[PDB]
């Protein structure tokens, strides 16, 4: 075999698009649409579609299309428009109606059915049968399923299975028993005839061999009275879980009819109906109900609703709105949740306690959809702003738990705030004023924070987003008492747990001058170091080195206070931590920077004070004298010299000389020229000479570097590998490696300088992301995922970070294909340089032109080549493929949000074993990389020409694009979550320094950057006025990130064409 | 070289201006333009030397003085300068650049000033003075077209299609015709109210031509008023009936099999004063002179190691 005949599939796929490749032809995509079908690969093919539309209108009739398409809403006003205007047309008839019995219109199929019956088509009779007798069969009139029955013939599976529905609705039991049996064996005979190559009609079998196994409960239901239970429990159960479109469900709910009307079934057909609202079928959600009901699509539309299904009505009204009657959807709940509580208040006789507690959870419902819906009438003003509120309140009282009551409470007390402050800003830029703001910030700000609170105790493992907004609030609130006592109380009442989410936002805080906030982040930080200790050690002991003094101080408070408590392992991680910096960037190593920078100042400067500030803390840092056998060698091979280069150097300080100057440089220029020899020899590092307290390291308590959670038990530093092979590179990164006290082996990259700390935010913000994808059904239906890997800063210059195994840059990858292949590494760029020696300099029009000639000279392939030239099968190629265009995808759009620039061939990266792509290197983050100076990208990611084709031919048409409104979609629902995480790093204390580089207060910088986001979470980040939604944006995006005129400005180093 | 009776100047990558002898297809003198591609090239209407619109810069070598350097040097602004356009009365210079400005230059006198700046958001393409004198007709990367009247200062501005970059437009000697080119590859016509000597000039929508598929790179009417040329990146320069707006005659350089991805853009194009000649500009590195009524290729001027992008082509007594 089963899993070999696939191979056989993906093999010819292989081939079949290598033929695509050559020449797009009818032919091929025919026999593609339909392999990819068969290879169970829905979407893809559906791209494939995509494409047979924009290039051959040729299997014409844009309805043929709108049905192909599965859209049958589309196709049914394209099938009338296309009728009314021709003639009969048999086949045009025969699409109409299928249209119809997908849409479950039984109504219009039974009554185009019968009205037109001349039909001297033999063929048009045949079809006509089967269809309108589900048609028969969904309308009641069994009388019309008999005669449209008697036309099917018993050899067809489905004229099988029609007499097994007649006959047991006139109770013929073993007359349905065989039939069942015989539309088995005459569907398992037809799923071999088509042997691969059919519609969702495997898939769709399945929907069949439900059906036939549902309707043998249905038997089972009939006589044996004690199934009631038992059938309805796995009927009920395989609901809620299975998840089958829409139509299948209406057909699947048929079979359940023949025994159980609505009315017993009740939260069977809500449940439906709510899921035909959510998949988007309105006016098939609106008839469940209508149904259900028993009264009329409120044709008395002027009357208020029946009260009679409490359950039902509410439905009704959510599917109101979400319809077009929308004030008066708003109407309805007023005047249902009144009737509610009178309902409740006065009909409670006592003995009727389940129903008052049902009542009162389905109250606080409608009153936070009150309030919903309050906001969305006329926003948040200071006529709406106690109105919701009031909703809000009164749903937090008639559910007390649940999550989203207290939630929604604490976010519209937290915008109240917000609508004020915003409010003063906008005063204030044309002492009564102040302190009645001070009364109604204050006002606002407590009740905020204690609805946070009691919404943070109800997520516990999902609270990212409320946990950061008590931050914002507690950090932003320079403690006026009542707002502290809040805090000090929710912080009593929440658990520890919690807080680890959140750590460097509390630790970016330390040395807050703000005196009484500081206290309780000292006393929570402690706290939180009694249980899970390690989850703060790395970052405390960053801290506690630090220029800044009230940081460092501040740091080992909490460091001493987790002595009493866990001494050896801080010391034991206060070690580590200073040997691996040390390691990292080695005393040559900083000299030659130094003299670089020294030589930069005076020789082409005139700065004598720069340059003394730049090498007199190198002296001051060897003054403390040799501590490992590296700083040594070093001391002799150079001390000597270098201590008596500075006796000049302070000889002219004296003197103000010029010739006491040039005998200190000459002397700086001899080490240079020695070091600067010996650095590409620098290619290894062994532990005993350059650290030997980490050779020294046995069985340690210290966890290995970004390995500990709770949850799972605590792997530590067993010990350390003796040699770090040196990257040699720029920044000559080691690749030290640890072993683990579980035994397995653990690699990381220690590197020089970095502030390592941006990155850490990201994978922050990646990690909720990554939630929010394994949540969303259809993101997890798909594996959509980001890579992430571990990022443990040592101080402002180094740190560490996790390898990831498998991986080759994508620089890597092609580097070797084209050396292999014997192609010039860059022969894109010499072919530019050929044709235009001044390329940077060239009007866009003149660019563009050398940027083709380059492209149409030189092969799209080589990636998407040598990723099949890398699998071992065929299956293996395809599962890499779907495995790559999706991830890929999902940082483009997570990218975007991002703004994650700065995306060249060596900054992301391919697991050679899933295909996955992952990302590293979030330097450029926001629109930074396109604000800069020279060389602005015009670009929002990285969809070059060979990542297109490494997908499948029909790329961006398929799985792309696809995949990208999913992710797309998600982003903006969890709009909230992902800008709590975003905000809680731009006006991050310590990490604003990113975007005061557009010179190579803030206030008003990190305001914009924040818009920025919002707009692209809003659909508002092209045009300022239009509000696009998902599809509509993706469409733009792809279309900037493809551009010749956006890619030819590229920074050649970017390979614009790779 | 300035005194025989045809200039012929070729300009582009290979950091020099040649000039050439139109009816033989010999290389005259070549001048060293270094640093720079040349990004436009309009002889005087003084005959008295050429101007070469690049990287930041205008230079302007000398037709009389028959052997030296750049007389001018115009610097102290960013971005390309990609059109130049000169006034009869000797003295005047406007220049379109990517930094967004329209740029009087007055040439008898010193500063790297300029006399007046017009400014617009997006980068000038294209530069062009009605006959009039009295306004200036500019085309940006927005897509708007703008009339500067030089009197009032009073911009006027005016988009067609665009979302598009208009290329470059032009306007025919008798002043009757306005014609806009954009990177769709269309090609916009507008009549001309001659409003002139106390003025209104308003332009009248024509026709739409769908001249091109690719980027058009720029359009020039015949002295005649007869005919309309446009040059595009898809290696063609379609001459256009004034009378029709039919096509009447296309210059192409596209191989001769679908496998060859081309080799070459037709970048600019000037009318002979007879309107019976077309010379032509390539990527191909070469100059092409036609004849507008056969489409023969009548000759070819091969010198130039790299790319060309310029003409200037002059035709006075
Ligand atoms: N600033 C950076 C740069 C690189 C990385 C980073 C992180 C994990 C990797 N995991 C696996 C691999 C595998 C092959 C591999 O080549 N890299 C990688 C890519 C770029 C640069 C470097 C560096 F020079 F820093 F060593 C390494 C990597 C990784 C690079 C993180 N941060």
């Amino acid at each position: 075999e089963r899993a070999a005949k696939c191979r056989a599939y993906a093999k010819a796929l292989h081939y079949k698009e290598l033929e695509f490749q050559k020449g797009p032809t009818p032919a091929i995509l025919e026999s593609l649409i339909s392999i990819n079908n068969k290879l169970q690969q829905p979407e893809a093919a559906a791209g494939v579609l995509e494409y047979a539309m924009k290039h051959f209108g040729e299997l014409e009739i844009q309805a043929t299309w709108y049905e192909k398409l599965h859209e049958w809403e589309d196709a049914l006003v394209a099938y009338d428009k296309k009728m009314d205007t021709n003639k009969d047309d048999p086949e045009l008839m025969l699409g109409r109606m299928r249209c119809l019995e997908a849409l479950g219109e039984w109504g219009q199929l039974h009554q185009q059915c019968c009205e037109k019956w001349t039909l001297v088509n033999d063929e048009t009779q045949a079809k006509m049968a089967r269809m309108a007798a589900a048609a028969a069969w969904g309308l009641g009139q069994w009388d019309s399923m008999e005669e449209y029955t008697c036309m099917i013939p018993r050899d067809t599976h489905d004229g099988a299975f029609y007499r097994a529905v007649l006959a047991l609705h006139q109770d013929l039991f073993s007359l349905a028993q065989q039939c069942i049996d015989k539309a088995r064996d005459l569907l398992d005979a037809e799923l071999t005839a088509m042997a691969g190559e059919s519609y969702s009609r495997a898939y769709g079998a399945m929907v069949s061999c439900h059906m036939l196994s549902e309707l043998e409960e249905v038997i089972q239901y009939k006589l044996v009275p004690e199934r009631r239970e038992i059938i309805r429990q796995i009927w009920w159960e395989r609901l809620q879980g299975c998840q089958r479109i829409v139509e299948d469900w209406q057909k699947i709910l048929m079979v359940r009819s023949l025994v159980v009307s609505p009315h017993e079934d009740m939260r069977t057909w809500l449940k439906y109906a709510s899921l035909c609202g959510k998949s988007g079928r309105l006016a098939l959600a609106h008839k469940t109900l209508v149904l259900l009901l028993g009264v009329d699509p409120s044709r008395q539309l002027d009357h208020p609703l029946p009260t009679v299904h409490p359950q039902v009505t509410y439905a009704y009204m959510k599917n109101m709105w979400k319809s077009a009657r929308k004030i008066d959807a708003f109407q309805h709940m007023q005047h249902f949740v009144q009737t509610m509580q009178q309902q409740a208040q006065h009909a409670i006789a006592t003995e009727d306690q389940q129903h008052k507690q049902e009542l009162h959870k389905l109250m606080a419902r409608c009153f936070l959809k009150l309030g919903e819906w309050q906001l969305n009438l006329q926003g948040i003003n200071e006529s709406t702003i106690p109105k919701v509120l009031q909703y809000y309140s009164a749903a937090t009282e008639h559910d007390r738990s649940w999550y989203k009551a207290w939630h929604a409470w604490a976010v519209m007390n937290f915008e109240a705030v917000l609508h004020y402050k915003h409010q003063n800003q906008a005063r204030d830029e044309k002492k009564k004023v102040t302190e009645d703001l001070s009364k109604t910030l204050l006002m606002y700000t407590v009740p905020a924070v204690q609805g946070f609170f009691r919404s943070i105790s109800l997520s516990r493992g999902n609270n990212l987003q409320d946990t950061l907004r008590v931050l914002t609030l507690w950090f932003d609130y320079g403690h006026w008492p009542d707002v502290n006592e809040a805090l000090v109380e929710g912080v009593k009442a929440i658990q520890i747990d919690t807080w680890l989410q959140v750590i460097p936002q509390l630790i970016a805080r330390i040395d807050t001058p703000r005196p009484l906030v500081g206290r309780l982040i000292h006393q929570l930080l402690t706290d939180i170091g009694r249980y899970h200790p390690q989850a703060l050690i790395y970052p405390l002991t960053v801290a506690s080195k630090s220029t800044t003094t009230a940081r460092h101080n501040a740091a080992n408070k909490i460091l001493k206070n987790m002595c009493e408590h866990s001494n050896t392992l801080v010391q034991q991680a206060m070690m580590v931590s200073e040997e691996l910096i040390r390691v990292a960037i080695l005393w040559h190593e900083m000299w030659h920077e130094g003299l670089e920078e020294a030589s930069r100042l005076y020789f082409g400067e005139r700065n004598v004070k720069g340059m003394f500030e730049v090498l007199e803390p190198l002296h001051a840092m060897m003054e403390r004298g040799p501590q490992t056998l590296k700083e040594t060698s070093f001391n002799q091979a150079y001390g000597r010299d270098l201590m008596e280069a500075q006796e000049w150097c302070r000889k002219y300080m004296k003197s103000g000389n010029v010739k006491d100057l040039t005998q200190a440089w000459d002397l700086y220029y001899h080490v240079f020229r020695r070091i600067s020899k010996q650095l590409p020899q620098l290619t290894s590092l062994e532990l005993q000479y350059v650290s030997p307290k980490l050779l020294m390291c046995r069985d340690l308590e210290l966890a290995v570097p970004g390995t500990y959670d709770p949850n799972q038990p605590i792997i530590r530093i067993q010990s350390i590998a003796p040699s770090l092979q040196v990257i040699t590179s720029k920044q000559r990164p080691r690749k030290l490696t640890l072993m683990g006290s579980n035994g397995h082996e653990f690699v990381f990259l220690l590197k020089g300088h970095e502030d390592l700390r941006q990155d850490e935010r990201v994978m922050q913000l990646f990690g909720l992301v990554n939630t929010l994808l394994a949540n969303d059904p259809t993101s997890l239906r798909k594996n959509l995922s980001i890579q992430r890997y571990a990022v443990i800063p040592l101080s402002t210059n180094s740190g560490l970070i996790g390898w990831v195994p498998h991986c080759d840059t994508l620089h890597a990858l092609i580097r070797d294909y084209r050396e292999k292949k014997k192609i010039l590494l860059n022969i894109e760029h010499r072919i530019m340089l050929r044709m235009a020696p001044d390329y940077d300099h060239l009007t866009l029009m003149q660019k563009v032109e050398v940027f083709e000639h380059a492209v149409n000279n030189t092969a799209g392939d080589d990636l998407a080549k040598l990723l099949w030239l890398k699998s071992p099968s065929s299956e293996v190629w395809f599962d890499r493929r779907t495995n790559y265009t999706r991830s890929l995808a999902v940082m483009s759009m997570v990218g975007y949000i991002l703004g994650l620039g700065d995306r060249h061939p060596s900054n992301l990266m391919l697991d050679r074993l899933s295909g996955k792509i992952l990302h590293i290197d979030f330097g450029d983050c926001f629109e930074v990389a396109m604000t800069r100076e020279k060389f602005p990208e015009k670009i929002p990611f990285r969809l070059t020409r060979m990542l297109t084709n490494a997908m499948e031919v029909t790329g961006l048409d398929g799985n792309y694009r696809i995949t990208c409104h999913t992710v797309m979609e998600v982003l903006r629902e969890h709009k909230d979550s992902v800008m709590a995480v975003l905000e809680a790093f731009v006006y991050d204390p310590l990490l604003n320094w990113r975007l005061m580089d557009t010179n190579t207060a803030l206030n008003k910088k990190a305001i914009q950057i924040i818009n920025r986001v919002r707009d692209k979470l809003t659909g508002r980040d092209f045009s300022h006025d239009d509000t696009l939604d998902v599809p509509t944006q993706v469409e733009l995006l792809i279309k900037q990130a493809t551009s010749h005129e956006n890619l030819c400005q590229c920074y050649i180093g970017w390979c614009p064409f790779w | 070289v300035g005194s025989d009776p045809v200039i012929l100047a070729t300009a582009g990558y290979d950091h020099t201006v040649r000039f050439w002898q139109a009816h033989s297809g010999i290389c005259t003198r070549t001048v060293q333009h270094q640093d720079s591609q040349v990004n436009a090239l309009e002889v005087t209407p003084d005959r008295s030397m050429i101007a070469a619109a690049g990287y930041q810069h205008i230079r302007m070598y000398d037709l009389n003085s028959n052997n030296p350097n750049p007389i001018i040097s115009y610097d102290g602004v960013n971005k390309n300068i990609a059109s130049v356009g000169f006034h009869e009365d000797g003295r005047w210079m406007y220049t379109g650049g990517e930094d967004c400005t329209a740029r009087i230059w007055d040439l008898r006198s010193r500063n790297l000033q300029c006399q007046r700046i017009f400014q617009v958001n997006a980068p000038i393409n294209c530069v062009c003075l009605h006959p009039n004198q009295a306004e200036l007709i500019v085309g940006d990367q927005s897509g708007a077209i703008h009339i500067w009247d030089l009197k009032t200062d009073h911009n006027e501005q005016l988009i067609p299609e665009p979302e598009v970059s208009i290329t470059s437009a032009h306007i025919d000697p008798d002043a009757s015709y306005m014609a806009a080119v954009n990177s769709t590859g269309n090609c916009y016509v507008w009549n001309l109210t001659g409003g002139i000597g106390d003025e209104v000039t308003q332009l009248i929508p024509k026709t739409k031509i769908p001249a091109h598929t690719r980027y058009a790179l720029q359009c020039r009417f015949s002295p005649d008023s007869t005919l309309l040329a446009t040059c595009s990146a898809d290696q063609t320069c379609k001459i256009w009936r004034t009378s029709n707006f039919s096509l009447m005659t296309e210059l192409s350089i596209k191989s001769g099999n679908p496998g060859e991805s081309s080799r070459g853009w037709m970048w600019g194009c000037a009318f002979s004063g007879d309107s019976q000649y077309i010379v032509t500009a390539s990527s191909d590195n070469l100059a092409r002179l036609w004849c507008v009524e056969t489409g023969e290729i009548k000759r070819e001027y091969g010198g130039h190691q790299k790319a060309v992008v310029c003409l200037a082509f002059n035709d006075s007594v």
